[PDB]
RNA sequence: UCUGUUUACCAGGUCAGGUCCGGAAGGAAGCAGCCAAGGCAGA
């Protein structure tokens, strides 16, 4: 990514982060219930997170 | 009753994987 | 098909339950005793109720004798004994029939594997051919059908009944474009003369 | 077998969180595409895959918001009430004359469906069955029939291809009627439903005998014309109800639907074994949920049949131990009942939360491993079953003599009885709540298969 | 409060004897919840989340354990454990 | 500017497999490759239930240093070693004798 | 000369179960249970 979320508002980034934050919390519930077959979601997550907050700091930065 | 499923449901089943 | 030659030339049919095997059995029983060939029948058949008489009674319809014995009794040894009065009357085709199964039991799968051993070890030849019969009411089940019955008893061959009903058939085409086994004959009613050629 | 791409389909779905109505998309078309390499009813498969996506939009969960959860439950439960309800419990209305004919196409399983009502109800009815052949068509059907009410211990009524059908079951009836039966079970030949005469012939059957239920017999692996077929015997015919044969098999047996979706006759019965025993009352969530691979229904339904056939054995075993102690007299008395209610399937089913866990693949042969359990601890003298910790080298030389097998088999064996005693001795101990609590389902850490 | 800071709370359900016990007879379920929250943020984030109505949360610090792992002496992690009391009015049930 | 690779058809200098030829796996880190039919032991497995692992002698394939492979020239039926030069702008391999490239 | 009792494989017979050969037809080595029996104690 990183290419596409580049050329997204600052508003649409941060529907974007929440829906991010929604799916961590839905995934660690799931694997906290033991539930959770692929373990390779969170990681996806938990890093597309900081690639998302990286962004809103150098739109606000310059 | 209870100790036939008991027995035999951990019997048959702790027989496959253990 | 080509049944000249052997001694006899022996048909092994193998099926799922209520596909048309044992009937099938009855019209090519009657299809090739009309072009002149001597022909007889295994009922391998010992597993279900009146699986043999049902048999008996086609081949004593259409005068062809058929091999018969108990149930409880084993299919493959009603095969052999068949293959070898078949011998002994200087027949040209025995017709084996036997147990409907699932494709998916698999260890039924492994029963006809065994009845062709066995046919292989009375005539090392024998059987030259493994029809399967497939229903028209059937379909795309029947692919897998196809591909546990060949990878079992290595089909020569594949007769589709009940097509005298609405059913069209078609899965044939997958099962023909995947295992490239010829489609036979096709089955258009439940008397003696209703096979056909495909 | 749509579990294989059911599976990846619908765990595929619950993978993905906040999932895209795009994979959505895609995993309805892989049930599509999966429902028709089972061969049911192709439009029915379109119609029944639409509404499944129509319904799989706009669903939250507060439990878990996995939009998995919500396909699985979504083709559970539409497939639910798509096919009866979770109509299991109820099946047939007894009345107490009853008269139930089989009707359908040729070799869907009607004359083996007979004899399995014929014992089921045998069993749950306490009452007298009356069975009888219309079939004059198929060599030997008669035969058949007889030989399988013979097998099920069943009064049967005596026909031959001379007589006419109409005739012959409205003596049946008469008979019945006369000798004070109550559930009457009427096999017919398989028809065409686009066979004229022989339709008409069975129109004018039923018309003599004024059955309560008319029950079309259905083969899971039945096509595309099924809805035709359907509608055709419940138009002239007209069903009242629906048994799905060959269930067994790894036919998806959908094609009920479409028969289900014309007629909106309910499904009473799956049949799931060539065997008289094998008539199971029909259940959506059963059939839905053998289909998705793990099951709450089938679960109680198949540790109550274990239960039920096991319940004077396990009671015979509990009082050998309460008296002599956990012997391989009390364990092979449980290898010889549990060989009797023996079937895999029906095992792994029944436990969902160790299937979870372990590949679906995973199969012991029952046939095999039990009896073979059976043979070696029958190779034992009475000393060393009551005296199981006597047992040497040289006994074990002879055990796997004696059977002809191998010695490391005899020790698996032994050991599975050790473990086996152990347990008993902790049940024995704990109670029933605390040592049903505190197993444990150990990792050698939380990081998963090591 | 802000929604952001909410997602972060809520670790995790306890699941045990108690747990079980209390869910079942006084409506109430059992949360490992990040070591700083408070009740204020855990009222807020159950009722958002789970969007049920909470009445009271009481909470506790467990110390982890002292363990040894090839003669090394290592200390588990603490946490906060939080009893969330659910008025009788809705059902809370896991799917 | 690595010189053996996943897939390459190698043959076997040193060792009990000397003269034996085959396809290899994979690679590891520690400079040691898995060859197809190289180099097999007879290791003891004990039966694990939870995967549902028989027990048994299996025989399997152990790592063999990559010094001692060589990359097999179909050309010439020799052992080679190998070079790289740049063809296009892309970075390639080749045999030192035919100075042929892969 | 009779009674109880015991005595796992390695005296004997039947040899269930299971297992080898065969396609079967059927044989077969033989564990367990039973009977002599090895005894012995009591008479
Ligand atoms: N309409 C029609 N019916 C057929 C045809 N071939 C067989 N049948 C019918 O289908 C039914 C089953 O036939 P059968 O020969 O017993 O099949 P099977 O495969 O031998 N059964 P099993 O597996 O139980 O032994 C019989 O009623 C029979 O008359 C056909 O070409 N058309
Ligand atoms: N595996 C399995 N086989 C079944 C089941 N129900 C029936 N069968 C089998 O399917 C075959 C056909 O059954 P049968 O009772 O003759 O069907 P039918 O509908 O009476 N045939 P026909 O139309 O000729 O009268 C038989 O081999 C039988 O043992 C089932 O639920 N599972
Ligand atoms: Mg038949
Ligand atoms: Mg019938
Ligand atoms: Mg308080
Ligand atoms: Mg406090
Ligand atoms: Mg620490």
């Amino acid at each position: 990514k990183a290419k596409e979320l580049r050329e997204k508002s600052v508003e649409e980034l941060n529907t974007e982060l929440l829906n991010l934050l929604r799916e961590q919390f839905n995934l660690r519930m799931q694997a906290a219930s033991g539930q959770l077959q692929q373990s390779h979601l969170l990681k996806q997550v938990r890093r597309d997170v900081a690639r998302v907050k990286t962004l809103l700091n150098e739109k606000a930065g310059a | 009753m209870k100790q036939s499923t008991l027995a035999l449901l951990l019997l048959l089943l702790l027989l496959t994987p253990v | 098909l080509n049944v000249e030659g052997k001694a006899p030339f022996v048909i092994l049919m193998v099926g799922v339950n209520g596909v048309g095997k044992t009937t099938t059995i009855g019209k090519l029983a009657r299809q090739f005793e009309q072009q002149g060939k001597s022909v007889m029948l295994a009922a391998g058949d010992t597993f279900r109720a009146a699986a043999v008489e049902q048999l008996q009674v086609w081949g004593q319809r259409n005068n062809i004798p058929v091999i018969a014995q108990h149930t409880g009794a084993d299919s493959a040894s009603v095969i052999f004994d068949a293959i070898q009065a078949a011998k002994a009357r200087n027949i040209d085709v025995l017709i084996a029939d036997t147990a409907g199964r699932l494709q998916n039991k698999s260890h039924l799968m492994e029963e006809l594997k065994k009845i062709v051993r066995v046919m292989k070890k009375l005539d090392v030849e024998a059987p030259h051919e493994v029809m399967l019969t497939i229903d028209a009411s059937t379909g795309q089940n029947a692919v897998s059908q196809a591909k546990l019955f060949h990878e079992a008893v290595g089909l020569t061959g594949i007769t589709l009944t009940k097509l005298d009903g609405t059913a069209k058939g078609g899965v044939i085409f997958s099962v023909a474009d995947q295992f490239g086994i010829p489609i036979r004959y096709i089955g258009v009613g439940e008397r003696i003369e209703d096979l056909r050629p495909f | 077998n749509l579990t294989d791409r059911l599976s990846r389909t619908l765990r595929n779905i619950s993978g993905r969180g906040r999932l895209t109505e795009d994979n959505v998309k895609d995993t309805l078309r892989e049930v599509r595409m999966a429902l028709l390499e089972a061969d049911v009813a192709l439009p029915v498969v379109r119609e029944f895959i639409n509404r499944v996506k129509e319904k799989a939009v706009g669903h939250e969960v507060n439990k878990s918001l996995t939009p998995g959860q919500e396909f699985v439950k979504i083709v559970r439960n539409e497939l639910v009430a798509a096919m009866g309800e979770e109509n299991q419990t109820l099946n047939l209305a007894a009345q107490p004359p009853a008269v139930v004919l089989m009707a359908g196409l040729q070799g869907a399983g009607k004359t083996t469906s007979v004899g399995k009502l014929g014992k089921f109800l045998r069993e749950k009815h306490k009452k007298k069955v009356l069975v009888v052949s219309a079939d004059v068509y198929r060599p030997a059907a008669i035969k058949q029939l007889e030989t399988l009410a013979e097998q099920v211990g069943v009064d049967f009524f005596p026909s031959d291809v001379g007589q006419k059908p109409v005739d012959i079951v409205n003596a049946a009836l008469k008979e019945a009627k006369l000798k004070f039966y109550d559930v009457l079970l009427v096999d017919t030949a398989g028809r065409l439903h686009v066979d004229e005469a022989m339709m008409d012939e069975i129109k004018q059957v039923h018309a003599s005998i004024n059955p309560v239920e008319t029950l079309f017999v259905v083969d899971a692996m039945t096509g595309q014309d099924a809805a035709n077929t359907a509608k055709a015997f419940n138009e002239a015919l007209p069903l009242t109800g629906v048994v799905l044969t060959k269930v067994d098999g790894d036919a998806r047996g959908g094609a009920a639907l479409s028969i289900r979706h014309i007629t909106g006759k309910p499904i009473k019965f799956l049949g799931v074994g060539e065997k008289t025993e094998a008539l199971e009352p029909f259940h959506p969530d059963r059939i839905a949920s053998r289909i998705l691979g793990m099951x709450x229904x089938x679960x109680x339904x198949x540790x109550x049949x274990x239960x039920x056939x096991x319940x004077x054995x396990x009671x015979x075993x509990x009082x050998x131990x309460x008296x002599x102690g956990f012997d391989l007299n009390d364990f092979l008395e449980q290898l010889r009942q549990m060989k009797n209610m023996g079937g895999x399937x029906x095992x792994x089913x029944x436990x969902x939360x160790x299937x979870x866990x372990x590949x679906x693949x995973x199969x012991x042969x029952d046939d095999k491993v039990l009896v073979r359990m059976e043979a070696i601890i029958n190779s034992m003298t009475m000393k060393e079953r009551a005296k199981p910790e006597i047992i040497k080298g040289s006994r074990k030389r002879r055990i796997a003599a004696g059977c002809g097998m191998q010695v490391q088999d005899v020790n698996r064996l032994l050991k599975q009885f050790d473990d086996m005693q152990r347990m008993m001795k902790k049940m024995k101990k704990g109670g029933x709540x605390x040592x049903x609590x505190x197993x444990x389902x150990x990792x050698x850490x939380x990081x998963x298969x090591x | 409060i802000r929604e952001e800071r909410l997602l972060k709370v809520l670790r995790a359900p306890h699941v045990s004897e108690k747990a079980s016990t209390a869910m079942e007879k006084s409506n109430t379920i059992v949360l490992k919840v990040a070591k700083d929250a408070t009740k204020a943020e855990i009222k807020a984030a159950v009722q958002k989340l789970f969007e049920v109505e909470v009445e009271v949360v009481n909470t506790l610090v467990v110390k982890g354990k002292v363990k040894r792992h090839g003669q090394r002496i290592g200390r588990r992690s603490d946490w906060k454990k939080a009893y969330v009391t659910l008025k009788e009015g809705q059902n809370l049930d896991f799917v | 500017a690595a010189k053996i690779r996943r897939d390459d058809e190698v043959i076997v200098l040193t060792g009990k497999d000397k003269g034996k030829r085959g396809k290899v796996k994979n690679v590891l880190s520690s400079g040691k490759v898995i060859v197809e039919g190289i180099n097999l032991v007879k290791k003891h497995q004990k039966p694990v239930p939870a995967l549902n692992q028989p027990g048994g002698i299996v025989e399997k394939e152990a790592a063999i240093q990559v010094s001692n492979v060589a990359i097999f020239n179909a050309a010439t039926g020799k052992a080679d070693r190998v070079g790289f030069r740049f063809e296009d702008g892309k970075k390639v391999r080749f045999f030192k004798s035919n100075s042929e490239t892969i």
